[PDB]
């Protein structure tokens, strides 16, 4: 559950920029937008299973081999 | 009927085009707006039915569409491309528009100018799905693809190509023979670098240049301020305040006064939601246009005259801006013409010759063929031209003698 | 009844000046006035460039120029007769007044 | 798998296309449409708050945009180019449209 | 009056779509030569007045 | 070699695959290299 625009003081528990997010687990590693949340956070059911929440990855990074 | 003006020189130009892409995502608790959570009004509002729920459904449609717009505009790229350590793009600058490492959010210098110059009674504002930092990575990715790999990252994987050759391509795309770039590379790099420099001064000079983005920010503040001010309205009721009425009057009398406040506040909220549905359609028309210019002007080169800055289009660079996008369209403009005598075809020995590409001209004393968009005379020859029938049918043909470059070798 | 109609900022004479300018540029200078100054070019050569833009070689114009001129002049004649003969063509504008 | 048709002749064609560009610029005084002359009724309308201004503002936004549409369509040209006095246009006759 | 102004906002948005289409045809079909099939009436496009 | 730009297909560099424009002095990053002449087999007929 996301409480949109709340600080957790007022309500696992995680503070996002979108709000105090409850029942999801914070993960530092970044992945595709599976479920959108807001302010770059997304959530998914990746595996032994729970809902995770993480900062989304915009795509694979690639330094083009220009000279 | 025998005069043509051909440009002997040109200017690279950089035209800044600014487009709205998204509104401030908004959702309103219609019960907290109308009733202030005071139960005697909520027990009346329940009797109006779907006018509670469907306004949140309508504003949720608007709120999701702001993320869909911003996704379609910026997330056209398949990978996050990033620029090499070396910056030797043939002399062409690429610094004020690439990321600045000192900027916390890795925006470019021109993105920072744009981010400076643009500027809860049951109402709620929702964050965008992509933060300003994430949008600034997509505008860096589209830019680093565009610098290192031309249009190829719009067709498949980015294929590297040296930047002077990518411009030689893009000249060859506007009917200028690519030698015109290489023979002028330092001048073209200086015209481009100077033209970028004028953008920083132009954007510094007045906030009135960003009017399209300052408008989408102003109109949403103006709509919500009016929606809040409409709480202070009677609509025929004894007072504009609900708990005041409920203190003054017995339930029978109070109910008729409150039902006016419900009707008035609800009609004001339907008016606001209807206006936002129409404003969101106008912003979506702008977001589809911006999503098109990413595809055609950034990821490509466009033949569409005056779709992509004035002059013939070479390339463009996107830069992010609050609630929108800015394109720096780079265009070739022909700039110093001379008048020349011309004829549609020439006669050799009993044969009409037409130019293969380019057009015939004379300085008044000699006849030449030149490419159409830059004066560069070449002696008229059997490879530069093709024959098509005798020396009669054409109107305004001239007499001449075409050189045939094989004949000196057939002297062997 | 408190309703009013405001004048347009450009009068129909000023629109006729702009359509005259667009048209006289298009006749004397091709596409070039959409980039630089209006570079003059002879109109038979401007059509040869526009034929070259559809994959038809320039000689197909000049070898048929007097024929092509008669086809164009006749076609404008049919437009002028068609618009003179019936009001039914202007539905897309008349509908905007009617609504 | 071995047949092609090629044109041996052409027609130049002229096709009319028609697009609307502006509504008739229209504006309403909401107090004069709703009330009209009555100071009594005009004072009663103040109880409805911002709608009188908001509706006249929306019609002003539409009315101003009609001038913008007309300039966005026709005012694309920097200079008023003048047609030359002598019509050496290789036989092509533009009298009807000049 | 609210019904009239709401319908005129929607009609004016349709006329804006037509005015942007006309400005696009002015830009491409007059000031240039379209290579976009059947954007400029049937046939291969030459010019428009 | 010279190729078409969207599919690797090497052509031997020749005076009909290519066009002249002035000296080397101004062209940044030019290299040397033979350009073959398709007339040469009958120049030496
Ligand atoms: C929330 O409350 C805590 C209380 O310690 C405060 O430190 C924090 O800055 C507040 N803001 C958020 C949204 O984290
Ligand atoms: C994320 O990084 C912080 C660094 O302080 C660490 O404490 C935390 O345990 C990490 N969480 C995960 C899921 O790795
Ligand atoms: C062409 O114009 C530029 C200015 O745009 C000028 O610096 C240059 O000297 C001119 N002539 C040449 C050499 O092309
Ligand atoms: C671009 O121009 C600026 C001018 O201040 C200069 O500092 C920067 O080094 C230049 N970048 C390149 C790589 O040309
Ligand atoms: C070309 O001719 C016109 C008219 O005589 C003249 O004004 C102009 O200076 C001449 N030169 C150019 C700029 O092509
Ligand atoms: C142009 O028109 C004049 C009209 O007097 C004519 O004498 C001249 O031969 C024409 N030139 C061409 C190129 O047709
Ligand atoms: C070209 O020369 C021929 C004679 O060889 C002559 O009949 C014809 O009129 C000349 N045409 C022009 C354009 O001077
Ligand atoms: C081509 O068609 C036109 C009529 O459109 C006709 O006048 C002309 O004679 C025809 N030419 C041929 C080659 O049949
Ligand atoms: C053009 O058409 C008009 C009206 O039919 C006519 O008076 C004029 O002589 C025509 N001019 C040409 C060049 O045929
Ligand atoms: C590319 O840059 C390097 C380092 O400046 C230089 O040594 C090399 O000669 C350059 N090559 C070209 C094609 O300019
Ligand atoms: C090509 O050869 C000449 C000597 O004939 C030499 O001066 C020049 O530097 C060479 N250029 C390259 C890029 O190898």
């Amino acid at each position: 559950v996301l409480y949109q625009g709340v600080n957790c003081t007022e309500v696992n528990v995680f503070q996002t920029r979108a709000g105090c997010l409850i029942g999801a687990e914070h993960v530092n590693n970044s992945y595709e937008c599976d479920i959108p949340i807001g302010a770059g956070i997304c959530a998914s059911y990746q595996t032994s299973q729970s809902i995770i929440a993480y900062t989304m990855s915009l795509g694979v990074e690639n330094s083009v081999a220009y000279s | 009927n025998n005069s043509i003006a051909i440009p002997t020189n040109f200017t690279i130009s950089v035209t800044t085009e600014i487009l709205p892409v998204s509104m401030t995502k908004t959702s309103v608790d219609c019960t907290m707006y109308i009733c202030g959570d005071s139960t005697e009004c909520s027990n009346l509002l329940l009797q109006y039915g779907s006018f509670c729920t469907q306004l949140n459904r309508a504003l949720t449609g608007i709120a999701v569409e702001q993320d869909k717009n911003t996704q379609e505009v910026f997330a056209q790229v398949k990978q996050i491309y990033k620029t090499p350590p070396i910056k030797d793009f043939g002399g062409f600058n690429f610094s004020q528009i690439l990321p600045d490492p000192s900027k916390p959010s890795k925006r470019s210098f021109i993105e920072d100018l744009l981010f400076n110059k643009v500027t809860f009674n049951g109402l709620t504002v929702l964050p965008p799905l992509l933060t300003d930092e994430m949008i600034a990575q997509y505008t860096s990715a589209l830019l680093a693809g565009t610098i290192t790999s031309g249009w190829t990252f719009g067709a498949g994987a980015a294929l590297q190509i040296p930047f002077a050759m990518q411009m030689a391509y893009r000249f060859n795309g506007i009917g200028v023979t690519q030698n015109v770039l290489y023979e002028n590379q330092k001048l073209i790099a200086n015209q481009f670098n100077s033209a970028i420099g004028k953008i920083q001064d132009s954007l510094s000079s007045t906030a009135s240049a960003l009017g399209k983005l300052q408008d989408v920010v102003n109109q949403n503040a103006q709509a919500l301020n009016t929606l809040v001010k409409q709480l202070s309205s009677n609509f025929g009721a004894i007072s504009s305040v609900l708990n005041d009425i409920l203190s003054r009057l017995d339930p029978p009398e109070a109910e008729v006064q409150i039902d006016r406040l419900i009707t008035g506040r609800l009609q004001s909220l339907q008016t606001y939601v209807t206006q936002q549905l129409i404003r969101a359609a106008e912003i979506r028309a702008s977001a589809n246009l911006a999503a098109t210019k990413m595809s055609e002007c950034v990821l490509g080169q466009s033949k569409r005259v005056d779709f992509c800055g004035k002059g013939y289009h070479l390339m463009s660079f996107p830069q992010s801006a609050p609630h929108g996008v800015v394109f720096l369209h780079v265009t070739y403009v022909p700039a110093q013409e001379k008048n020349f005598t011309t004829a549609p075809a020439i006669c050799h020995d009993g044969k009409a010759h037409f130019p293969r590409e380019g057009v015939f001209v004379s300085n008044g004393t000699h006849w030449f063929v030149t490419q159409r968009n830059f004066y560069e005379p070449q002696i008229i020859t059997t490879d530069n031209t093709f024959v098509s029938g005798n020396c009669d049918v054409v109107i305004g043909i001239v007499n001449n003698t075409v050189y045939d470059p094989l004949q000196p070798e057939l002297d062997s």
